């Protein structure tokens, strides 16, 4: 019946003088806009369609309509920007935060996901959405004893859309937004689906993303904890955006980065700095970077619970970005450790794989080596070891990569290795 | 970041 319609068959029902054609080329338009398989948003668009779609929105009297007409305008919303700004143009944000309300919970959930488009196209849009009050219903909508009497795709849909209204950077979203929000965040990540688990833990990411007064509102919620435990999920879905989410607190104030340490985090990072995800891998690395940038007792807990010999097996053996952020670890360390945790590094094997990076084309990697170099040579000189070291360097080849830097053509890496050179070698 | 930022509905 309303299968493979054209455009202007389409327009022809929508133009009619009768709800039920209208209806009926609503459906076809749907049905033609989910069909990705690239569906033909900018022939509906073009067609004048949105505006048409946005009243059917209103038409209370005729639930399926709305539903048709908030499923179409869902598809357009999902394009480009340009293409969620025409639905936005068309007053679509009002009347989906209206239908937010509807006793038709397929209706709703449309409209929860219309607004997940909408906000998910950035700052702007998503702001516009919480300025027209989309998070009191979304709220509402789980405002329930518990979220499992609520429908499955139902709750992840919700999840979405409210990650996508914590979403996006230039600017964050509004402080109080965020605020009203995170309670029923923190609830999310307490859910067992791992999907509304997924999508809470990018929501709580996405929240931690940001300066440290942000990153306090989420730790404040008492999060920590239930990241880690999602930390330690089999899921790559979870473990993704938990590691994501505990990166950026540890980016924080050492006493964030320490209510992770608290949680228990660093007992999880043998798996995730061996991790067969690449991905999970960098980041794990990148969080380490974070948190030997910390104080010297937080760099006493990553020796503690056995992490350098995982940073060396990094250093040693990755993907070259994850290497990268495996030196960058390093030279933390190296730069806030106690000449105690600096020698402990030695007896780990940092030396060869750190010198073996040295043969990396990667100028900023080089001169965090090199960096991570003198830290250790500074430390090996409060306790008059610098010739030991100096030959360790030498043995691994290190010293002719030393060399061959200061023919490096760039100021930090041949001042940094001229003066090593001169200084030690 | 991260999962997508819109969706497309295919389905009911």
């Amino acid at each position: 019946g309303t299968v493979n319609w054209s455009v202007e068959d389409i327009v022809k029902g929508i133009n009619s003088n009768n709800l039920e054609s209208q209806l009926q080329a609503t459906q076809a338009a749907r049905k033609l806009l989910s069909r990705e398989k690239q569906p033909p948003i900018d022939n509906i668009i073009r067609a004048g369609l949105i505006p048409k779609f946005v009243s059917f929105l209103g038409k209370t009297d005729c639930s399926p309509i709305q539903f048709e007409s908030a499923w179409a305008l869902t598809n357009i919303a999902s394009g480009t920007s340009e293409q969620t700004k025409a639905v936005v143009d068309g007053g679509a944000i009002p009347a989906f935060i209206s239908l937010l309300a509807s006793p038709h919970a397929h209706i709703s959930e449309q409209a929860v996901w219309a607004l997940g488009n909408i906000a998910g196209d950035g700052s702007a849009f998503r702001d516009l959405v919480i300025k027209h009050g989309a998070i009191d219903p979304l709220l509402a909508l789980l405002a329930v004893p518990d979220l499992s009497t609520l429908a499955c795709g139902y709750l992840r849909n919700l999840t979405w859309t409210l990650s996508n209204l914590c979403r996006n950077k230039n600017p964050a979203p509004p402080l109080d937004a965020v605020e009203q929000i995170l309670p029923t965040l923190v609830r999310l990540l307490h859910h067992n689906d791992p999907e509304v688990l997924a999508d809470s833990c990018w929501a709580i990411s996405y929240l931690t993303d940001g300066p440290n007064e942000r990153i306090e509102m989420v730790v404040k919620k008492g999060v920590v904890p239930q990241l880690v435990k999602l930390l330690g999920a089999t899921e790559l879905p979870i473990v993704t955006p938990a590691l994501r989410a505990i990166g950026n607190i540890v980016t924080g104030t050492d006493e964030q980065t320490q209510k992770v340490i608290d949680a228990g985090a660093l007992a999880v990072f043998p798996s995730l700095l061996t991790n067969p995800k690449t991905n999970i891998q960098k980041e794990a690395t990148w969080t380490m970077s974070n948190i030997t940038a910390g104080r010297q007792d937080q760099i006493q807990q990553v020796v503690n619970h056995g992490l350098v010999p995982f940073l060396v097996g990094v250093l040693s053996k990755a993907d070259f970005k994850t290497q990268k952020e495996a030196a960058w670890a390093i030279t933390n360390y190296t730069s806030g450790g106690t000449v105690e945790q600096i020698v402990y590094l030695v007896h780990c094997g940092i030396i060869e794989p750190l010198m073996n990076l040295l043969s990396a084309k990667d100028t900023k990697i080089i001169q965090v080596i090199l960096d991570a170099i003198s830290n250790i040579f500074q430390a090996a000189e409060k306790l008059g070891e610098t010739e030991k070291l100096s030959i360790m360097i030498e043995e691994c080849g290190g010293l002719d990569k030393i060399e061959a830097l200061q023919r490096h053509e760039n100021e930090s890496v041949y001042k940094a290795s001229l003066n090593l050179i001169e200084k030690y070698f | 970041d991260g999962p997508t930022a819109k969706k497309l509905k295919t389905e009911q």
